[PDB]
């Protein structure tokens, strides 16, 4: 069979590959390029204090153990593979209940590149707190966050950043804005720490 | 200090580890500190005459099996090592409905 | 009225401590920040600190100084370390939900008096 | 005879990776769809959504799978399904979709003799419809369904309407409380992402509300 | 012991992907309900939520064991490891099983190979109501069934003596409607994938006016009643004739208001 | 090793344990001993007359083939270990929804006797019906039952 040799290059990727452990546990700092491209800003329950936004939230890093040689320079593969090595625990600071979305399957491709590089791109629907001052409603303004960052890792393990600048990094598409009484103005995108019990981790917002 | 040597400790760790024994079954009893650190309220209702918290609910114990030497930093595992250890039964007696947050994994930390 | 009183030395060769205390409305849900104005009129984004305990920084001062929240005293604190003789200025403290903001003066409803600190070699 | 069928079927499975596509090195593959749609349950604009039943139903080619000696489809049950390669398909304008799971999950699973596998699925699915209100309750409101593969690009997959307009039946069939079917409209394309061109399928009704209702308790 | 044996034999070499008989003749399933309770009939969303101890019945001849044992009782252990039917209701909206303490299955296997599966459902089933005569309205809300993968080719479905059964009605949550009576019916059904025995339960309820008799029917008459008050007042007292009219208007306006509250947004009149 | 005694005793409990078949088949009846602690008496919801209940719901009974010798009298499984043992297949004849906890950790406990009783306790939040008449409204009294037994196993 022509295509058998890619199966073996697989069969050959994850042999002795531990995905306990992260991209340079004790040696490095797995640096994680991440951006989003908000695919519809959902309606905001502002009695709930809390709003709703599809995204198509994506991530890249490098990890040394995935290198390879073959035909061709990058690898498609299935949403399997990504179980079945390590990924970064992403998770949203602010969020309250979101779904991964899984019609007709789990919404996740993964990415290998030659040199390493993997790229896990998801499609979430995160509802996340929106926190708001109604002194001067109906004719207020808010600024909802969107603050995402890793749940385990601490700063000296994983850090994040942004794919290009960060005010391009996230997108919103034109067409998806499902606000029923709001109006989108724009987004500002920034970084910072937070210093919690545990350690103190990176927290990638966009307000 | 290379990612061989801490591979082949975590997989010393786990060898033998028989999930069902608590660390000390016959021994002393286990000391669980509980380190609950709220992140919010959000409906404190009077009409279903309950509330909803969410919070990092943290559980220290000191497990003598998984003890290691040589590596002096703590090995932050990844959080699906958690169904493979021993961990309490700790349940709230007075709760309604609960979950764990599933996105993009589920928010789960061993360290 | 809201009052955003504020304290902390004025004259350092080295370590400082600015504190500045809220009153007349609770802050808690509000993002407190400093912002710094060397002689020049060209205010500076210094840090800043969400509900959520999380801090923004500053490229000039990142790792320098270190902000910090009492929400049961309902007060912002900036602890500076490695004070340059550049760091002379005046230091306000300002409050408010960042709209179009979190790194812009407009964005903040509430300011500080303001403390000058200078640095002399 | 079961036993030829058994030990066909042991060796197609067998030697069968399913992270690879049927030709990871060659032309794209042609997976035609078809829907059935059950009903419409509740076209809700408060919520800007409408809740949809059907039978999504894909076809396509894939060589492994090909058997002789048994001229028959082979209907298998349907947690081989989860052994096998199926499309990557998604509702790009989804909120919260689920696959009918009573008595078993229903799932189909044809092979045909040529490798031809028939993959059916029963999927209730809450699509978004953004509603432009201005003309409430004379409305005429265009609700679509876009389907879409997510990693495979087109080079790697292609989509196609199986039977050109009769793809999608059972539509004539649809009754609302509120709303009256006038036109449904089938849509093949090609959408470029911030990572690659992808194809695209699209489904579109049009509503129009009726107007009895409100002459009762709003207008009288 | 014995047992122990008879169904490792039974199942070593037994390919649950292939239905019995792939290459004889359809399987004929013998399916029979006994409906716990048909719950409240959400007129709304036009739908009713039943509840059925769903029983199916087949032959397996992979399963033909000789031994003293009769029968094998088993429980949902044994459910995933042989080949069982793809039955789903056509018309449901939304189904799931009962998953507590165990899951709610039983299974039987006598030695010629017959296999009796049964499981409790609660269905939501979708019914068109025609409410032209609301609330003096009857209906036939169905409840259908059939395989999803294989046509009738392969499996054919069929009733058996007493198929349908319900126990005592009182305990059921039917408010409004009363139940009059259930029927069966069988047909083939032509999908774009094949043709499918279609199997369908109909039953047949009859509203109770008596809610909305206390409702909208004895309030309008009243305020119609009241208007007729008017009369005997003087024609001198202006204002109070006046104000009696409007009232009565207004409240006759209110009650046609609550009066479509009940319904969907049906466009014709009741 | 205090460790080893008891792992080998766990791994070896379950040596050709059939856990498809009932204990005591073909020579004896299983006599499950069931009782239940209610923690608390859910609200009554009258729109659908269904009320929640939760429980404690605590089974036993007698099992030869799981007897054993050593150091402690009880031996308490883990919840998963369950899974691999006869357990009965109780179900609420009147149940709608009803909820098994599953935080932090399956809210369930089997306990092993060295002559073989084997304890099993649950926690469950139970809906269930209670079928009103509502004639004497709102000065009327109920009687909300709550049945269970075995589903596939009979008299
Ligand atoms: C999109 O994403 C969705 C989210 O991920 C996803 O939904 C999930 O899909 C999967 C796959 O279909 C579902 O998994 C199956 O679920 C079946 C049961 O479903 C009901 O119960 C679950 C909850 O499950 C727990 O509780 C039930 C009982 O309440 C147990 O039966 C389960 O095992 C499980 O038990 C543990 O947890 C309990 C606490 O929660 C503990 O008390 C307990 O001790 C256990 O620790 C509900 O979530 C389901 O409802 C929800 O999801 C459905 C999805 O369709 C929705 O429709 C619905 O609205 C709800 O949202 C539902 O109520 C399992 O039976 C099934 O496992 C059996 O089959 C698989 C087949 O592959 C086997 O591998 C597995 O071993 C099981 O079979 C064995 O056991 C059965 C039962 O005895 C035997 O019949 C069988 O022969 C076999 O026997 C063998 O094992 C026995 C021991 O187990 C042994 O005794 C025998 O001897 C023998 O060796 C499977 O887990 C999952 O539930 C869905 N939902 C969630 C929330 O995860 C969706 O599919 C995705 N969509 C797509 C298209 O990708
Ligand atoms: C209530 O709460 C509890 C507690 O939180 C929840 O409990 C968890 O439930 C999980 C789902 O059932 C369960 O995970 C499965 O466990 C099975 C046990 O079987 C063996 O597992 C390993 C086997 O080792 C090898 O595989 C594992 C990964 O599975 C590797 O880590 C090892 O290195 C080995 O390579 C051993 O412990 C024993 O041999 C066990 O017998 C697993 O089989 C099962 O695996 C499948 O899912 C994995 C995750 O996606 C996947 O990586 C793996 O490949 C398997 O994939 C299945 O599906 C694919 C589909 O294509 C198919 O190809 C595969 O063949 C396979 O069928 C799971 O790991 C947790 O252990 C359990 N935790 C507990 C009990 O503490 C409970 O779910 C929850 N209930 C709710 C919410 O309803
Ligand atoms: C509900 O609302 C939606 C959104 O407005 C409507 O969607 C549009 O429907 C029209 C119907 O005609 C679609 O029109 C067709 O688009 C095709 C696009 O394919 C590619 O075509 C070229 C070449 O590649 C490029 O523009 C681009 O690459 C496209 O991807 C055209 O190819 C079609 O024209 C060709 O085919 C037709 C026959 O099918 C010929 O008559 C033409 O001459 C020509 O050869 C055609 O223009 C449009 O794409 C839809 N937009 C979408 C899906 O975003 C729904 O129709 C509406 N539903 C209702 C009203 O019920
Ligand atoms: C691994 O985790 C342990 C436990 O968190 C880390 O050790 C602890 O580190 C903290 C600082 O992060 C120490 O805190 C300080 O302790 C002194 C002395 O009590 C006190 O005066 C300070 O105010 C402060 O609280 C703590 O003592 C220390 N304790 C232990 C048990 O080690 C450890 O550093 C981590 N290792 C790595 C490499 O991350
Ligand atoms: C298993 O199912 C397949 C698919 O139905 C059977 O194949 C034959 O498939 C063709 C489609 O490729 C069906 O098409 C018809 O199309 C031709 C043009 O190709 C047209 O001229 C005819 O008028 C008709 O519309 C064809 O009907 C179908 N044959 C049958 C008997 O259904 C295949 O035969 C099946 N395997 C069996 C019966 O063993
Ligand atoms: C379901 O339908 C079957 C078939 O119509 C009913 O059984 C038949 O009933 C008639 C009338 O008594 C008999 O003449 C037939 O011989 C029966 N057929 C069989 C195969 O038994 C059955 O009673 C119906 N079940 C209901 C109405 O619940
Ligand atoms: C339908 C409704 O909502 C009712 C509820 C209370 C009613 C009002 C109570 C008192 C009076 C005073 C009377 O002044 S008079 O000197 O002409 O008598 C005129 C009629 C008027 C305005 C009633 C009209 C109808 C109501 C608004
Ligand atoms: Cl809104």
């Amino acid at each position: 069979d022509n295509t058998t040799v890619f199966t073996r290059i697989l069969d050959r990727l994850l042999d002795g590959y531990d995905n306990r452990l992260r991209p340079g546990l004790g040696e490095r700092v797995t640096e994680v390029k991440t951006d989003i491209f908000v695919t519809s800003f959902g309606p905001v329950s502002d009695h709930d204090m809390e709003y709703t936004i599809d995204v198509f939230f994506r991530q890249s890093w490098k990890d040394e153990r995935l290198k390879f040689k073959g035909p061709m320079t990058v690898l498609r593969l299935n949403n399997l593979m990504a179980s079945k090595i390590w990924t970064p625990d992403t998770f949203f600071h602010n969020g309250k209940k979101s779904v991964a979305h899984n019609m007709t399957m789990p919404n996740k491709l993964l990415r290998i590149t030659e040199d390493g590089t993997l790229l896990y791109t998801m499609r979430l629907t995160v509802r996340a707190e929106c926190p708001m001052h109604l002194e001067d409603f109906p004719m207020d303004a808010h600024a909802c966050p969107l603050k995402f960052g890793s749940y385990a890792y601490t700063r000296a393990e994983v850090v994040y950043e942004w794919t290009r600048e960060p005010a391009r990094s996230v997108v919103v598409a034109e067409d998806g804005s499902r606000l029923n009484q709001y109006d989108l103005l724009g987004q500002t995108v920034d970084s910072g720490i937070v210093q919690s019990s545990t350690g103190e981790y990176v927290v990638m917002t966009t307000h | 200090g290379n990612m061989s040597f801490v591979k082949e400790t975590v997989d010393k760790l786990l060898k033998g580890y028989d999930i069902r024994l608590r660390p000390d079954f016959g021994g002393p009893p286990v000391c669980v500190g509980m380190n609950i650190d709220i992140a919010s309220i959000d409906m404190v209702s009077e009409v279903n005459m309950d509330y909803t918290l969410t919070m990092y609910f943290q559980q220290y114990w000191r497990d003598k099996r998984l003890a290691y030497s040589g590596i002096p930093l703590n090995l932050t595992l990844d959080n699906r090592v958690a169904d493979q250890l021993w961990v309490p039964d700790t349940y709230f007696l007075n709760d309604k409905k609960s979950f764990v947050h599933g996105v993009t994994v589920k928010n789960r930390m061993i360290r | 009225q809201v009052q955003l009183q504020e304290s902390g030395g004025g004259l350092v060769q080295g370590s400082l401590r600015v504190s500045c205390a809220a009153s007349g409305r609770t802050f808690t849900t509000y993002i407190m920040a400093w912002f710094r104005q060397a002689p020049g009129k060209e205010r500076e984004f210094l840090a800043a600190m969400d509900q959520g305990r999380i801090q923004y920084y500053g490229d000039s001062v990142r790792g320098r100084f270190t902000i910090s929240r009492d929400y049961a005293k309902n007060s912002v604190d900036l602890q500076l370390d490695g004070l340059r003789p550049e760091d002379t200025a005046v230091y306000y403290c300002a409050a408010g939900a960042g709209f179009w903001g979190l790194r812009t003066a407009s964005s903040y409803h509430y300011w500080g008096q303001g403390t000058q600190v200078t640095v002399s070699s | 005879n079961m036993s030829f069928v058994k030990e066909t079927v042991d060796k197609l499975l067998k030697g069968y990776d399913i992270r690879l596509r049927p030709d990871f090195g060659g032309p794209p593959v042609c997976v035609g769809m078809n829907i059935d749609i059950a009903s419409i349950d509740m076209v809700s604009e408060v919520n800007m959504d409408y809740t949809l039943t059907m039978y999504f139903q894909q076809y396509w080619r894939d060589k492994r799978l090909a058997y002789s000696g048994i001229p028959l489809n082979l209907t298998l049950d349907n947690r081989v399904a989860d052994q096998l390669w199926v499309p990557d398909t998604y509702f790009l304008n989804d909120k919260k979709s689920f696959v009918h799971g009573v008595t078993v999950k229903n799932r189909m699973i044809r092979l045909h003799p040529d490798g031809t596998v028939l993959y059916g699925l029963r999927i209730t699915t809450t699509a978004a419809c953004m509603m432009d209100l201005r003309r409430y309750p004379l409305d005429e409101q265009n609700c679509t369904l876009e389907i879409e593969s997510y990693g495979y690009t087109t080079d790697d997959i292609e989509f196609y309407w199986r039977g050109g307009d009769k793809a999608v039946t059972g539509v004539e069939r649809i009754e609302l409380p509120q709303f009256s079917i006038v036109e449904h409209r089938l849509v093949s394309r090609n959408v470029v992402f911030a990572t690659g061109a992808y194809p695209r399928l699209s489904l579109s009704f049009r509503l129009k509300r009726n107007i009895g209702y409100f002459i009762l308790q709003t207008y009288m | 012991g014995d047992v122990t044996v008879i169904l490792n034999n039974l199942l070593e070499g037994y390919d649950n992907k292939l239905r019995p008989d792939i290459g004889v003749k359809p399987t004929l399933i013998h399916t029979d309900m006994y409906v716990n309770s048909i719950g409240p009939v959400n007129a709304i969303n036009m739908e009713y939520t039943i509840d059925i101890f769903f029983a199916q019945t087949w032959y397996d001849r992979r399963l033909k064991f000789n031994s003293t044992i009769k029968v094998l009782r088993l429980n949902s252990n044994m459910v995933g490891k042989i080949w069982i039917p793809d039955t789903f209701f056509r018309n449901s909206k939304k189904a799931d099983a009962h998953w507590i303490t165990t899951p709610n299955r039983m299974l039987r296997i006598w030695n010629d190979g017959r296999v009796l599966y049964t499981l409790r459902l609660t269905i939501d089933a979708e019914c068109q109501l025609q409410l032209h005569n609301f609330p003096m309205d009857e209906h036939s809300c169905p409840l259908e069934f059939s395989s999803y993968g294989y046509p009738r080719e392969e499996i054919v479905y069929q009733w058996k003596r007493s198929s349908v059964e319900v126990g005592d009605t009182r305990s059921w949550r039917l408010y409004q409607f009363s139940f009059v009576g259930l029927r069966n019916t069988t047909e083939v059904v032509k999908t774009t994938s094949g043709d499918y025995v279609v199997m369908s339960v109909y039953f047949d309820l009859s509203r109770r006016m008596g809610y909305f008799t206390i409702q909208t029917y004895i309030p309008c008459t009243l305020i119609v009643v009241l208007s007729w008050v008017s009369f005997w007042i003087n024609k001198d007292a202006v204002p109070a004739r006046t104000s009696l009219g409007i009232t009565t208007v207004l409240t006759m306006t209110t009650l046609s208001t609550i009066a479509r509250k009940s319904l969907p947004k049906v466009s014709y009149v009741t």
